């Protein structure tokens, strides 16, 4: 949860382990992470009236 | 019969009553449109376009 | 399939797209249709019936269950760590007090 | 051990990017006159576009 | 042109 | 619309593993299994919130 | 109070180990066990005692 | 990262 007038700088470290394959299968396989901002007024119509 | 019973005042209850009054006074003085709340309770100048 | 369905439309794509695109191919004993298939070596989807251009076709659904040695455990185990530097409109520690103030 | 070969996924993605629209913008003067009568304290909409 | 009391009214 | 703040991605590297145990009916010596791992540091996003 | 003279600390490093033995009902080839080890040299304290 | 065909889907 971000407040009005916050600033965030985010660094993410990941370690993901695939459970054991049978063989070194030939196909590429990307892991990815995407971040989104969602204002509360987009998810509840009464958010402004609550405030 | 037919009185109203109220507990002893904790200092925590009393300071919460003061800070609630400060909040409602900031709302009266500052305004209560969502942009006025943001500008009065926080340092932030929101663009009008992103708040519809 | 050799059915009349084969010449019916899956979907629409730009004119001469097949000169620009070149879909990757599995050809030999690697095909999942082979009676003694080596499809453990790759993640190509096997259609058991005609795909239509719809929700079931475009949703990502790799056949992980066949390339993985252990059956019935989750494919990825992950450890993640999120290092936030925050500037916030609050003190780093709040001491109770200050009644008239703020 | 051997080294892995690339996938074509990036070239396939690039073939799917639509070109930008060519817009044909231009600059011109859109001058207009408006004449009216009004009374104090009302908000009068004198310009609309 | 600043933040007026009683909220904004032009 | 919710704002897209940033993204990161990683390969899941599939690494070959040699069988150094002797030949069996299951698999011969020199058979080539694998393990899969992925990770890194992203520098995900920097952003300031107006609401 | 008893005086706190100094301290040291070490990670217990947990290091992955590959199964190079063939697949079994117990564990597949390329399964990932571990071993744990810790240590170093501290330079613990220097002090002189009045009693 | 450009304007994809069929509208945006990441």
């Amino acid at each position: 949860e971000a407040l009005p007038g916050d600033t965030f700088h985010l660094k993410t470290s990941v370690l993901a382990r695939l459970s054991t394959p049978v063989v070194p299968f030939m196909d590429n396989l990307r892991l990815d992470i995407q971040y989104f901002s969602v204002p509360y007024r987009l998810v509840w119509d009464n958010w402004q009236k609550f405030n | 019969e037919g009185g109203e019973v109220v507990d002893n005042l904790t200092i925590n209850s009393l300071r919460q009553a003061f800070q609630l009054q400060r909040l409602l006074e900031r709302d009266a003085r500052g305004g209560t449109r969502y942009i006025e709340i943001i500008r009065s309770h926080f340092g932030v100048i929101s663009p009008d376009a992103r708040v519809q | 399939q050799g059915n009349a369905k084969d010449d019916e439309v899956f979907g629409y794509q730009e004119r001469y797209a097949e000169y620009r695109y070149r879909p990757s191919q599995i050809t030999g004993k690697l095909r999942s249709t082979d009676p003694q298939s080596l499809d453990v070596w790759h993640l190509a989807q096997r259609f058991d019936s005609l795909p239509a251009l719809n929700q079931e076709f475009i949703e990502e659904n790799p056949p992980m269950k066949r390339v993985l040695a252990v059956q019935d455990e989750p494919q990825f185990i992950m450890d993640a760590f999120f290092d936030l530097k925050c500037v916030r409109p609050m003190p780093v520690y709040s001491v109770p007090g200050l009644i008239d103030h703020f | 051990f051997g080294r892995k070969v690339p996938s074509n996924a990036k070239s396939q993605h690039n073939f799917s990017v639509i070109p930008s629209a060519n817009i044909q913008r231009s600059v011109f003067n859109r001058s207009s006159g408006y004449k009216t009568t009004f009374d104090a304290g009302y908000l009068i909409p004198v310009f609309l576009d | 042109a600043r933040s007026m009391r009683g909220g904004i009214r032009l | 619309r919710p704002e897209y703040l940033g993204s990161g991605s990683f390969d899941i590297n599939i690494n070959p593993v040699l069988q150094n145990s002797a030949t069996t009916d299951a698999s011969p010596q020199g058979n080539l299994a694998a393990y899969g791992v992925s990770g890194g540091v992203n520098r995900g996003f920097s952003h300031s919130f107006v609401e």
